[PDB]
RNA sequence: AAUUCUGA
RNA sequence: GCCCGGAUAGCUCAGUCGGUAGAGCAGGGGAUUGAAAAUCCCCGUGUCCUUGGUUCGAUUCCGAGUCCGGGCACC
RNA sequence: CCGGGCACUCUAACGGGACUGCCCGCGAAAGCGGGAGGAAGGAGGGGACGACGUCUGGUCAGCAUGGCCCUUACGGCCUGGGCGACACACGUGCUACAAUGCCCACUACAAAGCGAUGCCACCCGGCAACGGGGAGCUAAUCGCAAAAAGGUGGGCCCAGUUCGGAUUGGGGUCUGCAACCCGACCCCAUGAAGCCGGAAUCGCUAGUAAUCGCGGAUCAGCCAUGCCGCGGUGAAUACG
């Protein structure tokens, strides 16, 4: 577990951060599951990449702390 | 065990009696090869010899040990399709053997939560004919004696 | 017992050191 | 095959028998275009590899029959 | 002396029997056992009605413990079963969530082994 | 007092 | 309706020819086979359905009540 | 700990000694029994060494190499997933069902190996894991390091418990660009089944079995309870 930081991605904030600026559209694929999502990204939704295609997963409040990875099943029928 | 007739390990002394009998009891008392924690508990239990009877835990031995040694066990064999267990002496030496071990296994049985207590009392019981060391005694020469029909066969 | 991860035993065998086991 | 392609299955038969094999099987698959896809496989298949059923672990054939008839 | 909750324990040192409540093991027992001066080697079937009600203070004062962190505890799954985290799954099909052999050992959180077979060695 | 091992 | 007998161990039955209660099979522990039994030792369990009167009191000796078992008729 | 000293302890190098040589019993001898002397006997206890050969055993995935097959992919690179997947089933192991016990406080005895972008003395903060500073060490001279069970004295008092620690919730530290899958530790709270285990079945004849702890290898860290070594206490039985 990390202790100074959230490792987060570059291209994550440098994408993201102009889509904060008037709240863009949506589509943002992904291949960063390991990192965090921070808040003030509510509502916009990222297509996380579960090692097979894009997962349209969207974005609420309670989910904060939480990685990209812990939304991106890597196996079926469990 | 084919060609040698293998070796009667030696008993060394006590080391507070000088038995090399009161060591072959403790030796059973043994788990794990701690004869510190063993030998504690035996010798707590010679004080509650001394602390419930004048008589020095040595006659409560020499008694206790020899109203427990059977006489005769029963020892299987077969023939050939012979489900015989034939009944027969018991050797000096091996008498002692299933003594002690029966009066061990008779000790842990007992329902004192302590431990010397047991062994004790066992003792105590065993000297005054009525332990459950004795039962399996009895217990065993009834198997004896009983099959007396198998006399011609003193393998 | 050798698994109980807060006593004495718990950390020998385990090879560590806590607030059950402070470093002399 | 027929679990993958995504079809159906049903196990009509099935029946084992003395030491180790199988004596009878009869099984009905289902899905669209079936019998057309399971048709070329009707005839006696053989295979040849080291027999397991044997001490010296000889080098042995083995034949079965494999029949195909849709559900009419 | 219905100390908290619905738990009367008795004939043991009041040392212990605090870890008979949901909430509270050796550590916060010998915790409001130093801050309320009650020596640990007594008993429930000997105390003063101070050191209840005192205890009363420094223990259902302090951490609001069974019912409620209960409570709480299940609220947190419950929100682990809102949109479906990792976490939240595996919980939602009661399995457990830290990474462990599930090949084998785990009839812990599975639901008991239920034999349900049948493979084969021999037929004709 | 206790069966069987095909065919490179 | 008459003549007779009997429940006591889960089952079957003996029994101071009045006090002192018992066997076989079941069952349990052990012993236990290549595998179950056959061998093999050890124990709990009650008013003798049972209603009493003499006897010091009764599982057994009288009446007798409830039922059970076996026979003899008539209709 | 000083100077001072090789008599011990030890460290490593070269030798002695045991050979059935000496007595007695048996036998033709070989050889066996017992006795002494000796620290040690009849191969003293361990290694290392494992024949002509068997198993068309295993290994083309450690390497090599015959032969076949593809060569803008059956090759090369990359982020990421997977080898960790679970209604089940078998093997080897770890922790247990406890009082010859667990937890708590204090104090002692080993051996074998291992340490420079390496092991860390000692202070300060944090209950702790852990973080600052900094000395010593190329190491029979400093450290890893406390060995543990035990000795010792204080409370539990037989209840699934102060036993047993699975699971789950909350909080952190550390490597590492990065711990959802998938890491190891720290603290709190959770305390499930298990009361010695049907049929069957494993190892060991002595410092062995059992029990207890220490080190190394690989490696940033580690799922290591695995493996290879080291040492503390230390049994029962063998008629046949
Ligand atoms: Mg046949």
């Amino acid at each position: 577990s990390l202790k100074k930081g959230v490792f987060v991605d570059d291209h994550l904030l440098e994408k993201v951060l102009e889509l904060n600026a008037k709240g863009e559209k949506r589509l943002i694929k992904t291949w960063s599951r390991r990192s965090t999502i921070v808040p003030e990204m509510v509502g916009h939704t990222i297509a996380v990449y579960n090692g097979k295609q894009h997962v349209p997963v969207y974005i609420t409040e309670n989910m904060v702390g939480h990685k990209l990875g812990e939304f991106a099943p890597t196996r079926t029928y469990r | 065990a084919r060609r040698r007739r293998a070796e009667v390990r030696q008993l060394q002394p006590d080391l507070v009696y000088g038995d090399v009998l009161v060591t072959a009891f403790i030796n059973k008392i043994m788990r794990d090869g701690k004869k510190n924690l063993a030998a504690r508990i035996f010798y707590d239990a010679c004080k509650i010899i001394q602390e419930k009877t004048g008589q020095e835990p040595l006659k409560v031995f020499k008694q206790a040990v020899e109203n427990v040694k059977p006489r005769m066990e029963v020892r299987s064999r077969r023939v050939g399709g012979a489900n015989y267990q034939v009944p027969m002496e018991v050797s000096p030496r091996r008498q002692q053997s299933l003594a002690l071990r029966w009066l061990v296994q008779a000790a842990n049985q007992r329902p004192e939560r302590r431990a010397a207590v047991r062994i004790a009392h066992e003792l105590m019981d065993a000297a005054e004919g009525k332990g459950g060391a004795v039962k399996k005694k009895e217990d065993v020469e009834r198997m004896a004696e009983a099959n007396r029909a198998y006399a011609h066969y003193r393998w | 017992g050798k698994g109980d991860r807060r006593t004495r035993r718990g950390k020998i065998w385990r090879g560590t050191y806590g607030k059950y086991r402070p470093r002399k | 095959f027929a679990e993958r392609q995504g079809f159906q299955v049903e196990v009509v038969d099935l029946t084992p028998g003395p030491e180790a094999g199988i004596d009878y099987a009869q099984i009905l698959v289902k899905g669209e275009n079936a019998y057309g896809l399971l048709s070329p496989e009707a005839g006696v298949h053989r295979l040849v590899r080291p027999s397991p059923f044997d001490a010296s672990g000889r080098r042995h054939t083995s034949f079965a029959g494999v029949e195909v008839i849709p559900e009419v | 002396a219905r100390i908290a909750g619905v738990e009367i324990p008795r004939n043991k040192r009041v040392d212990v029997a605090l870890t008979y409540i949901y909430g509270i093991g050796k550590a916060r027992a010998k915790e409001a056992l130093e801050k309320t001066g009650i020596n640990p080697a007594t008993r429930v079937k000997d105390l003063t009605e101070a050191e209840v009600v005192r205890l009363r203070e420094y223990v259902e004062n302090t951490w609001k413990l069974e019912g409620e962190l209960r409570a709480e505890v299940a609220a947190n799954i419950k929100r682990l079963m809102d949109i479906g985290c990792y976490r939240g799954l595996r919980h939602r099909r009661g399995l457990p969530v830290r990474g462990q052999r599930t090949r084998t050992n785990a009839r812990t959180r599975k639901g008991p082994r239920k034999t349900v077979a049948g493979k084969k060695k021999a037929p004709r």
